């Protein structure tokens, strides 16, 4: 009862279809995970070191989800001016009007650019998501548990800065659920902080106390795709929108 | 196009002869189907006597009557019922055990559950009183934080939902199979689950036009919804000691 | 399904057209034969010139008229007619003979009859009006001396009858064929029958549902019988001076 | 307008027909003729003899009809008490239902034992029934008119006392009618008395006055089926009845 | 005849779409035609660019919209419209010139017009309103001096006309086919034709059951009425500032 | 919606047609334009000579319109009695229950007996009719324009008294129009003028001052058929009447 019609009093004529832009601009723009596969910024740090790391000391941790994080507006006196200005991309406002998914998903991280240093990411699927809260970068200050340490099995890349200071990979899907929620999580359960995210990313650096200096305050930027084979399978409608141009400028 | 009532009235009652329960309706339902029908999944996690009770489960039972009246503004919700805990606590808020009712004994003896939904939302409104509301199924509530700002007939108008109208006193026909992340609802406390137990969303139904009449009209009408369980398969036989009662809401 | 009402109203009129008479109703009759079709008689009993009038006994003729009121209880007649009589004292309850009417001259100047009946009963009433009467044959009342007990709706209903419902405002078709201890009915006083002169049995309408409204609704409404006699035989032709009123009651 | 359906709402399912218990017990009770086919009490009396009677003079007159007689209580002193207790049999009950009958009927008539006198029995079909009252067995006190002599012509019939004190006999239907009436009958006219009972039987007894000083407070009974060939042919609905385990007890 | 409302209100709307103007009908309308399909003329008197202009005059455009009320008598004039006149008068009566609306544009260029007409007038009654209305067209009315007697519903009934019934809330619609002494009308002041110009005849809307109801019912009505010029052709093509604006009624 | 019917509550039999009196008469009576072809009285006048007339000066004027005169009662003092009484005939009132005409007109005009003089007659369709006023039998008293002058061009025919007078013609359709208008006239414009009646017929006599006195106070009179190709195209309804046998005698 929701797209019917009871009676069309149409007073138009043919007009004619291009495609989805296929007739003009050589391209059809029907298809929207051809649109979501288009890279956009996951989140940006600069990176912090507050005690003595060794070299199995991960750099930072994030949770990897496809609709993206607890929106990182900065601190007030220095916001993320591309979080808190635009507030949010293409893919989670995408991912809003959905419910469930599964699939695979892609991280393009960028890296500082003066840095030498090896870097190791290993992606963890163990972590469940405990809340809404702490859905973020996460800057690894101390190792109490195996959280902070580089651990065996898990899958790995080493990402050598002195070719190229960008790492491209595919974070495969490795829940055992039939879907993971697509939303704002609300912890409730146990069970249910398993199937939020696909798993947890962690990079970090092999450096040293000396070489460590030459890091802090650097930026590092990631980037996410959506893969393929990657389905949204429950429509929920939008929730209420915020219009972008009605927020206040920065008078002097 | 040619009237002519007698005793009966020049009716044509639509029935639903389910297990020995028959629903009558005078209008046609205004149905809306949410999500394709589910596959059983006895398949993949279950070794144990996987079998329904279609003789007592697919049956009809009343899980709310409320009272909508001309005092509600234009959107409020009157239900919010969290179906396949709203039949157990609809159950134990007639003050009684769920072993009392022949729907619900097999949720006193298993432990998991996976079958499709039937809801019909029926209205008992005169001809002269104007009004509509929305019969709107959203799968798992309680994992989206965001919902307190969502719970409003704009949104709700946008994903798919079945209309009452009170002038027609027509039907709402909701067919709900099952979707969740896990194939499995648990009954009762199980391991690493222990709150939103056998929760899968809520049906709740808000107000579009609030009920408008004239000075001395009727000012209020009663609604009442009814719930099927058909494609049920119930697992993980168990002892009826280890369940416990649903949160009171 | 789809009204589209103009100047005539959209309707269907279904008519009964019996020699230069034209009844009309809206609505569907309601009928019920009380007996199968009787088989005429002029064989066994008979030498007179035996020979019906259908072109003025099988018209229809008002016998009956009258004002079913709300003032009125739950099991309470409103008629109770011996019809063959009752033709013949409706027709001098309007002060004058029987020879001025067309029915009912074979009847002053033959001695006996036989013939099936048709009988309407139609009401009319409001569509906001809610009510109920029967409209019971008996045949042979007078010859029962335990009817007193027996005219009541409960008894009424277990032999067949019409139903008249007062919302609908439906009509009551009456088939009513001969059908007597003996297979003629003298018109006056014959050997040795010198009283209940041509009673074949009582028609009467009771109430089931009294009529029911609002504080300012249409308090009555009117209900009019009409009678037909289209399988008659008249025999015994005879001197119209013999013939005497019937009685009042 | 009477046994229509609207709307069946059949919650049921297919019951197995037994076929009025002919599956069960060999015997299919559909057929309500068959039931009316058994024997009833017609009635019972005792023979009273006030003045002397000849050879003639019959003892008991009775009209002869299938609805059963005006119930006869008897005395306050002393009630008869099978029409007092349990009211009334099956065949005038099933004869309530309906308006018209046609048919011939049986009558058994049991007379005393230790009497040995042979007994006669008319049937006169010439006796109109006037009113419901004096539709009743009736004792023969006097002879005025030609009612308690034994007749000529009449269908009659002697049972010997000696082989066997009782008579079984078939009453036909005699009247010139189409029917008869089968309810309390009303007498309106004087040909409806024609038309009510089939006649009447009348039982007379051959004894002189010595040895009808034998025959004084001896009971006579009255049985009677329906025959064959019995149709009733109106269907009227029933008169109020009365439950039978709701009348009083004779408390002590 | 088994009805079943929903949230559209299970009706059938008619609909009349000509060159992008939309008319919805929820009922039957009453058809007249006083006279049969004219024929075109331009072959025996033009020589000039003879032309419709079917896209934006055969189009739907409001003339009157009025008010009928309890308050009027039984033979009482509502409306009296010369429609070639009173298409031009209703726009000029709205304050403003003929070049801005696109059905009128070519009457402000062109001498002569003929063409044929379609009338639709439309009534918003309530069902419970008791009333009814006559659409009557008369070819020439000012060319008649004793039509001030002729203006009584008594005598259009006579020739054919169009019943709106107020009960049924039903619908009028008019086919006009050219019928005038000359075969075209001339739309400004052309020789010898300085006064009736472009007149062709009266629609006249009067009363036959005026509007009748409760004692607190709705009080009024409205009824609109709508013109479309679908075989026209304009001949003698001219300036517009010889063009004058039209006689005010 | 004019000739529609609802219900036909028929309680009639089938009458015999007669074919609209052909069967009793032998004749029909369905055609209406052969009782139009009956000559009726146009209209009558008293001659009247006021001033010296030439030869070439007409006696009286009529326009010729098949609708009827403007209804002459004549005087207070004399009034012409078949005007006054029988008000007006049948072929203006069948021509009162439509709008538009086409087709010629029928003129068959009776003079006076005593005369012998040689007498014109000319068809002008050159008069427009200026209102219903002046539609009428006019006098012409003097001479001004060409009107009063015999004029060349016309269509004309000349009757002999001597042998016959009666002159009898026919009248053509010669206005340049679809229709003429065919009710009591009311001029709006100057071309609707036009388009009333077919033409003027003007009627003069060849005498001289000496024999025109004999011709003075002396009746003509004028009838018309409707003559044939005479069409009636539009449908009007009758205004109306009044009743002939109600107007007031003429009491002594």
């Amino acid at each position: 009862e929701e797209s019917r019609n009871t009676t069309v009093l149409d007073t138009t004529t043919t007009l004619q279809s291009s495609g989805f832009g296929r007739a003009f601009f050589g391209e059809a723009f029907n298809d929207l995970k051809t649109l979501m596969r288009r890279y956009q910024l996951y989140g940006q740090l600069l990176l912090s070191v507050t005690t003595d790391k060794d070299i199995d000391h991960c750099m930072f941790t994030f949770p990897c989800l496809p609709q993206g994080l607890a929106l990182d507006i900065g601190s007030a006196g220095s916001p993320h001016e591309i979080f808190n200005r635009c507030r949010d991309g293409i893919i989670p406002l995408i991912a809003s009007g959905y419910r469930f998914y599964r699939g695979d998903l892609r991280y393009k991280i960028v890296f500082p650019s003066n840095v030498n240093s090896n870097i190791w990411v290993q992606h963890r699927p163990d972590r469940r998501l405990e809340g809404w809260s702490a859905a973020k970068i996460v800057n690894c200050d101390a190792v109490s548990t195996g959280q902070g340490v580089y651990n065996h099995g898990y899958a790995s890349h080493i990402q050598i800065t002195r070719v190229n200071n960008v790492i491209e990979l595919e974070v495969p899907f490795y829940n055992a659920t039939c879907y993971n929620y697509l939303q704002a999580f609300n912890a409730s359960s146990a069970a249910s902080s398993y199937a939020v995210s696909l798993g947890e990313i962690s990079v970090g650096f092999q450096a040293t106390s000396d070489d460590i200096a030459s890091i802090v305050n650097k930026p590092v930027t990631i980037y996410y795709s959506i893969g393929d084979g990657m389905q949204f399978s429950q429509w929920v409608g939008y929730q209420p929108m915020m219009i972008l141009d009605q927020l206040p400028a920065p008078v002097v | 196009d040619n009237p002519n009532p007698g005793p009966d009235g020049e009716g044509e009652v639509e029935l639903e002869k389910d297990s020995n329960v028959v629903l009558t309706t005078q209008r046609d339902p205004s149905t809306s189907i949410p999500a394709p029908v589910s596959v059983k999944w006895s398949r993949w996690t279950s070794n144990d006597v996987v079998d329904d009770y279609a003789t007592i489960t697919s049956r009809w039972y009343q899980i709310a009557e409320f009272v909508w009246s001309k005092d509600d503004p234009f959107d409020k919700e009157l239900a919010r019922l969290i179906l396949p805990r709203a039949l157990l606590s609809s159950i134990e808020a007639n003050s009684d055990a769920i072993c009392d009712v022949p729907n619900t004994i097999p949720f006193k003896v298993h432990a998991y559950w996976r079958g499709d939904m039937e809801v019909r939302v029926q209205i008992n409104s005169n001809k002269f009183q104007v009004g509509q509301l929305q019969a709107t199924w959203y799968y798992s509530d309680h994992e989206n934080l965001n919902i307190s700002s969502k719970r409003s007939v704009y949104g709700f108008s946008q994903m798919d939902h079945a209309l009452i109208s009170a002038s027609a006193s027509n039907e709402a026909k909701l067919v709900i199979p099952f979707k969740h992340v896990y194939p499995f609802l648990p009954t009762r406390i199980v391991p690493d689950w222990t709150t939103g137990i056998l929760d899968m969303g809520a049906l709740n139904i808000r107000v579009i036009a609030p009920l408008r009449m004239s000075a001395t009209g009727p000012t209020t009408c009663n609604v009442v919804v009814f719930i099927k369980l058909n494609n049920s398969e119930f697992t993980g036989t168990s002892s009826g000691k280890f369940y416990a009662s649903q949160i009171r809401a």
